């Protein structure tokens, strides 16, 4: 058996989400910036069990589109999502909630469920701008819906496996009940 | 007096395929809500989504699948939508072609002329659309009616190479 | 001296308003229907006086428009208007008051009053779709801000010269004082 | 937390290029509201309306005009928005600069090459172009570098023809 499965990559602008699916589908990185238009995708495929193989569909979606018009459509029949925000800059921590919002707002779980969220502290590698401590954020995952969190680095090759395996995991649960 | 999306001039475009061409994303919406027939097809055979991809507009493209655009219908050349965006290097419209459907996109469908996708890309030299079909899995192999396939049709030996890569 | 004047040519979907002005400026016509894309432009040059002369912004708007959000940027700084109706059409007539509330709605010559109207009962070449009379179309534009009216044709040229003439006349009048 | 409008990427794209090189003209309103920069320059001295006279979307490209953007910035080869429609043959586009400015539109600015508008035009043979610059009084005799006239640039006898209409 194959699953093909919608996954959203949100989050405020150069916060890391395109170099986040860069890297964990292509192993590079770069410190370059170039702002994503609108949306980007990108594919992986994953060897889970020997039973059972996973396409994944990662839909990149450009951190200004939250002003636009178009996350109804960009989000509909998506399975899993990643909410990304830049640990060395709290403005982006503020706007995580804004992005949750719109996602629940919007996409459920043909059940009527709000689809599993995972929240990810980006750019571990640099200076905490805010000394807020992991016990904070984990109480605000519980708080709001988030399945889970990770201190990433694009940069340095930090737990995008690991939140990667964490996010699938969820979906799988809910696509066997 | 409401609108008419019925409407035709005498090349059949209807105001959605007019406001596809433009851009209006919001008029898109109105028409839309109003009946309007979003597989509708002028004298040549060309769907609004034909005209978004020509164009390249991706926000539209994608609010065009949004309403149930069909991404296979072939123009009087027998081109898709997506053999338009290919042929102009639309890289971000081949891309929501390609992933909107959910694999349901069929990438084997030849032209007037036997050309899939991957043989335009090919020929015009297009590296990101390249890549991105061959990722999806675009075929190497099949040829078209001169019975090229798309690494004959390469422009260059670098692209040839980002073909063989997969093959 | 020299004036250029921007004239707005507004009403439904197919009622002439391309046609009249391929008519006025290049004397021709076709009878076949190519809808207009968003916004269209023609210039005309007129010999006035030997005083004065008269370049003509001609900005054909496409019916389509009004139900888009972008005729607040067409409007703005005209100097006067063309609103045009299919004489073969009654639905085409009802909607005028669409165009011209739009219109009002949105500019003013720079004294606050809304510019001078002139309304065109196109294809006069055609039969009638409605028995109104010239009496009743004299009494709805004192009732509602024309300053004139004439059966036009584009396919034969009527009125076409002589509706140009009356507006850029009323034009002249508020441009003088 | 709300947009920030004067953010760059390393190509110094704002949010208003890229909201212009995409269509999206709500989101234009929104960003200029906020005190979006229209006249802002990216890496190679390309502004919003560069980028949607580039991409042809008239809609875009009035609505910028509508706030204020200047229609002569030069970007790094010398071209205008106007200049890059031409090369494109966006007529609507062109039309739009012409006609929007009321008079006060230069058609006489040389690129790089010493290239007007109507140079370009001539070139690449856009008839629609070429007769729209013409009627709002495009020179005939300007030069460009190579000290060749927009006549001499011609595609065909058709084109030429056309051009020698006026002079
Ligand atoms: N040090 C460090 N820099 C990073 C990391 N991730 C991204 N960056 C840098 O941050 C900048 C933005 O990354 P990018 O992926 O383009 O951000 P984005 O979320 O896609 C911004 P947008 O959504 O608007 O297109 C880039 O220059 C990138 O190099 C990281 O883990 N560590
Ligand atoms: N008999 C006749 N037909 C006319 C006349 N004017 C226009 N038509 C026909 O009506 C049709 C529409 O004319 P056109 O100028 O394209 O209409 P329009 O107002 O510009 C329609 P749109 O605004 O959507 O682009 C054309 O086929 C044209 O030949 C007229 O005076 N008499
Ligand atoms: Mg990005
Ligand atoms: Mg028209």
């Amino acid at each position: 058996r194959e699953h093909l499965f919608k996954v959203l990559v949100i989050g405020e602008l150069g916060v890391g989400k395109t170099s986040i699916i860069k890297r964990y589908v292509h192993q590079l990185f770069s410190q370059h910036y170039r702002a994503t238009i609108g949306v980007d995708f990108a594919l992986k495929v994953l060897n889970w069990d020997s039973r059972t193989l996973v396409r994944l569909q990662l839909w990149d979606i450009a951190g200004l589109e939250r002003f636009g018009n178009m996350t109804r459509v960009y989000y509909k029949e998506a399975v899993g999502a990643f909410v990304v925000f830049d640990i060395s800059r709290s403005s982006t921590f503020e706007a995580v909630l804004k992005w949750k919002s719109d996602l629940d707002s919007k996409v459920h779980l043909p059940n009527g469920s709000p689809i599993p969220a995972v929240l990810l502290a980006n750019k571990c590698d640099q200076n905490k701008d805010s000394s807020q401590s992991p016990s904070q954020v984990d109480q605000f995952c519980k708080e709001h819906g988030f399945a889970g969190w990770f201190e990433t680095s694009a940069k340095d090759n930090i737990n995008i496996e690991e939140a990667a395996r964490f996010l699938v995991e969820k979906i799988l649960v809910n696509h066997q009940s | 007096s409401v609108v008419t999306p019925f409407s035709r001039d005498d090349r059949g475009h209807t105001p959605l395929h007019v406001a596809a061409v433009c851009g209006q994303a919001s008029l898109i919406d109105l028409l839309v809500s109003k009946g309007a027939m979003v597989n509708a097809t002028d004298y040549h055979g060309a769907t609004p989504l034909h005209l978004a991809c020509q164009k390249g507009y991706q926000s539209v493209t994608l609010l065009l699948l949004h309403y149930k655009a069909s991404a296979e219908v072939q123009d009087n050349n027998g081109n898709t939508p997506l053999h338009l965006a290919c042929t102009y290097g639309h890289e971000d419209c081949v891309k929501a072609l390609v992933y909107y459907d959910v694999e349901s996109c069929r990438l084997d469908i030849g032209n007037e002329k036997g050309d899939t996708p991957l043989h335009i890309a090919a020929r015009w030299g297009y590296q990101g659309v390249i890549e991105t079909l061959l990722q999806n899995g675009a075929s190497t192999e099949i040829q078209n009616r001169l019975k090229e396939t798309p690494l004959k049709c390469a422009l260059n030996s670098k692209i040839l190479s980002v073909m063989e890569a997969y093959h």
